């Protein structure tokens, strides 16, 4: 889709792997991105990773092996802020 | 019209990735 937003959740001890808790395309994606800023949640532009997550990991699912390293990196960039 | 859970899910998120 033209717009994609993937919301990832990780909490040490609770989520063994990062969890996709919310997703959106097009209007809903734009709403997620705007509300994220409003609520001070880090938003990273990563076209390939967002696109592949959207295609492969549905809302409510843990990420799979192919995504472990790139998403771990994403989280550390976000957490480093 | 957004679902009632959208805002809570965003606020809970560790990071959001976009295209």
């Amino acid at each position: 889709p033209t717009h994609i937003a993937i919301c990832l959740y990780y909490k040490l001890g609770e989520t063994p792997l990062p969890l996709v808790i919310e997703t959106g395309k097009d209007a809903k994606a734009l709403q997620i991105i705007k509300l994220a800023e409003l609520y001070d949640i880090p938003v990273i532009e990563d076209i390939p990773l967002a696109t592949s997550l959207y295609k492969n990991i549905h809302k409510g699912q843990y990420i799979t092996e192919d995504f472990f390293e790139p998403v771990a990196q994403l989280i550390r960039i976000a957490i480093d802020l | 019209i957004q679902s009632g859970s959208l805002a809570n899910n965003i606020k809970k998120s560790t990071v959001i990735v976009k295209n």
